[PDB]
């Protein structure tokens, strides 16, 4: 998503459903490639030690001064009628500059944003409807005009404008936890394996304390640890080396 | 990316009809509505009408019974049909790109429309040259006065675009069926009679080229 | 008909200050959540452009110095800070009711330091007198403010019949004013007197500017 071709609008975003994988969130904060890296509620270093059920990456492009409006508890036209954030938003909002990638010569006016709607949208709800509602008491009933405002408007993405109007690729990371088992977790940082020493061990399946040494036991390929007659961890299999 | 230039009207007689063609290019005409205004018809900015997104038309109170807007989606051009033209319709027309909440975001170049009973007049080119013993006060100017041309516009240059640093373009003075164009270019003291300077004056409205040396 | 009373007609705001331009409207209000209008800026030598729509958002092509707010009837445009490219007229357009006309126009002028105009006047050459006419133009450039009384004064008698002044507003590049005073006369009027005096009265120069030439300078 960071190296994608081109993002969509702020109301018709391509929600990439992330599942059945692992992702290091602490390496993205120190990657020195993002212009804005600020999470809300949950630290990105704590995301590697926590699992989530479904992860949604809402990718859209806004202007330079609109990065403060993509936050829980803020106002704005894009925050109410385009991308509604909940009051308990525990995700993360990242951004980086894309003025030399998404802009065009003379101005990229393909990105749209909704100005108004009949009602406020739900949090994490995508609406691609283009219904036109009148402003005054006289409806236009189709073709706009005579006090009939168009709900959309073209974004102005020029290569020579100020920093507040440059295109900025913003990917909002949505996190949730339900009764379903989790699919997205963080990668456990591995260390060197030391044998023939009274030290601790912490594998992917079970941890404990004891000296690990080679023997003649052979485990099944779908097992990671074992128990004796007294129900005590007496033998373990290394996850990296078989 | 926004092209809203105009061409076609050069010199119109009163009590006649002519349609102003504003060529729309670079963006979708079927998703926006082209507006129409005038540039300084005696007073300030005046608004004429607004073409819908392929629907009906709206006009002003003083511009409904005489003006009409025709939108052609096939040729990507919006026509501005004018009926019963008088001397009060002498202004520079513009086309505008529609915004979200009925706003006029982007603008065009337009053309100069002049309606008068008098015929066209060739310009009387007279360059403004200093004397042999003329003095100055820390600044030497240079210009060529184009007075008595009809209609607008007139492009004034010096040696096919040699002087470009301190060129000051004066606006056209609206007179009785005439126009006056002044000019002032900051030049060094060795410009006359040392440097051979020739002010070229071109009148594309009447196709008359009268060039006079400094 | 909606009469958009725009006040004031002119302003003198220097650099780094805040300009206040009012705009009064009556109909209509309560579009979807607001009742604001649009703001524009028209230069005397450039077509206009949109500054800020609905007084609460941003628009590309213009810097973020333009903002403002207002009530359901009165509206305020905030130009903060005023740079060297804001010397232009301003308008407000009604969007809630037909006709969607503009205002009267507030001519914002940049309050700069006063300066005296140049002292120059160019007589026509000998080749220009062969056609029969004569074009004497007195040059008065790089001055401030625009309050200047130019009057052609021939030494024989005053002539204010075939004169014409080209009053230009404050340019976008040049912060000072530039006006060209013209004089239309024949060859017999040019060969009448030997010297011709260009008189000008300025706010900074209280003394009348005197600059003459000779008819033999050809």
């Amino acid at each position: 998503v960071f190296n994608a071709t081109r993002f969509a609008s702020v109301y018709a975003w391509n929600r990439k459903r992330i599942s059945n994988c692992v992702a290091d969130y602490s390496v993205l904060y120190n990657s020195a490639s993002f212009s804005t890296f600020k999470c809300y509620g949950v630290s990105p270093t704590k995301l590697n030690d926590l699992c989530f059920t479904n992860v949604y990456a809402d990718s859209f492009v806004i202007r330079g001064d609109e990065v403060r409006q993509i936050a829980p508890g803020q106002t704005g036209k894009i925050a109410d009628y385009n991308y509604k954030l909940p009051d308990d938003f525990t995700g993360c909002v990242i951004a980086w500059n894309s003025n030399n990638l998404d802009s065009k010569v003379g101005g990229n006016y393909n990105y749209l944003y909704r100005l108004f709607r009949k009602s406020n949208l739900k949090p994490f709800e995508r609406d691609i409807s283009t219904e036109i509602y009148q402003a005054g008491s006289t409806p236009c009933n189709g073709v706009e005009g005579f006090n009939c405002y168009f709900p959309l408007q073209s974004y102005g993405f020029q290569p020579t404008n100020g920093v507040g109007y440059q295109p900025y690729r913003v990917v909002v990371l949505s996190f949730e936890l339900l009764h379903a088992p989790a699919t997205v977790c963080g990668p456990k940082k591995s260390t060197n394996l030391v044998k023939n020493k009274c030290v601790n061990f912490n594998f992917n399946g079970l941890t404990g304390t004891g000296v690990l040494t080679e023997s003649n036991k052979k485990f099944l390929p779908f097992q990671q640890f074992g128990r004796d007659i007294a129900d005590t961890t007496d033998a373990v299999r290394d996850p990296q080396t078989l | 990316q926004v092209q809203l230039k105009q061409s076609g009207p050069s010199l119109v007689q009163p009590s006649q009809s002519l349609s102003i063609t504003c060529t729309v290019s670079g963006f979708s005409l079927t998703s926006y509505g082209v507006h129409w205004v005038r540039q300084s018809p005696g007073k300030g900015l005046e608004w004429l009408g607004v073409m819908w997104r392929g629907g009906n038309t709206d006009y002003n109170a003083a511009f409904m019974s005489r003006l009409s807007i025709t939108k052609d989606n096939s040729k990507s051009q919006v026509f501005f049909k004018m009926n019963s033209l008088q001397t009060d319709d002498t202004a520079i027309y513009y086309c505008a790109k529609n915004g979200g909440a009925h706003a006029m975001d982007f603008w065009g170049q337009g053309t100069s429309v002049t309606v008068s009973s008098a015929k066209t007049t060739p310009p009387s080119v007279y360059p403004l040259a200093p004397g042999s013993a003329a003095q100055t006060n820390s600044m030497v100017t240079l210009g060529c006065l184009v007075k008595g041309y009809f209609p607008e516009p007139v492009t004034v240059t010096w040696n096919s675009g040699s002087l470009s640093s301190g060129v000051h373009t004066f606006p056209a003075v609206l007179q009785s069926d005439l126009y006056t164009l002044s000019s002032s270019v900051t030049v060094p003291s060795s410009t006359w009679p040392s440097e051979t300077v020739t002010c070229n004056v071109a009148h594309p409205a009447s196709s008359t080229k009268v060039d006079k040396k400094i | 008909n909606i009469v958009l009373t725009q006040s004031p007609a002119s302003l003198a705001v220097s650099l780094g200050q805040r300009a206040t331009i009012s705009c009064r409207a009556s109909e209509s209000v309560d579009s979807y959540g607001n009742s604001f209008l649009h703001w524009y800026q028209q230069k005397p030598g450039q077509p206009p452009k949109l500054l800020i729509y609905l007084a609460s958002n941003l628009e590309s092509g213009v810097p973020a110095r333009f903002s403002g707010s207002g009530s359901r009837t009165d509206f305020t445009l905030t130009i903060d800070p005023v740079e060297a490219d804001d010397a232009a007229t301003y308008y407000c357009q009604q969007n809630n009711e037909d006709p969607f006309t503009f205002g009267s126009g507030t001519k914002l002028e940049i309050k700069r330091a006063d300066a005296a105009p140049t002292v120059s006047i160019f007589p026509p050459s000998s080749e220009q007198l062969t056609s029969g006419g004569a074009s004497v133009v007195c040059f008065l450039n790089n001055f401030y403010p625009k309050d200047i009384n130019v009057k052609w004064k021939i030494d024989g008698s005053e002539r204010q019949n075939g004169v014409l002044n080209s009053w230009t507003d404050q340019d976008s590049k040049d912060s000072t004013y530039s006006m060209s005073s013209t004089l239309t006369l024949t060859k017999d009027e040019y060969e009448r007197h030997n010297s011709y005096t260009c008189e000008a009265t300025h706010k900074t120069s209280t003394s009348p500017i005197v600059k003459s030439f000779n008819r033999n300078e050809c």
